[PDB]
């Protein structure tokens, strides 16, 4: 048998959000100039020029 | 940020009996380094100085 005390509920949500998928999307990403480029041992990748 | 293949190439191209267009690049930064070896002459040298 339907019950209305049985089956009234409060549903609780959030009023609003947005969801985002790429997140790389919001880093502006620059790089310096290849000739310029250093390497892990912070000396440029090509040293002869 | 200079690369000095063009001094080189300038050099060789005045030599006058070499044709530049058979000579890599290697070669003329081999030619640079040796070059970079050398106490300049002393007018120049002054002039910089």
């Amino acid at each position: 048998q339907f019950d209305f005390r049985a089956s009234m509920h409060m549903l609780t949500s959030n009023l609003t959000f947005t969801v985002y998928s790429d997140l790389l999307a919001f880093v502006s990403a620059d790089t310096v100039e290849p000739i310029n480029a250093v390497a892990f041992d912070n000396m440029r990748i090509m040293n002869e020029l | 940020q200079k690369k000095m293949k063009s001094i080189v190439e300038d050099f060789l191209k005045r030599l006058q009996i070499f044709d530049i267009s058979r000579v890599p690049d290697d070669q003329m930064y081999r030619l640079r380094d040796r070059l970079r070896l050398l106490p300049v002459e002393i007018r120049r040298l002054d002039i910089f100085n």
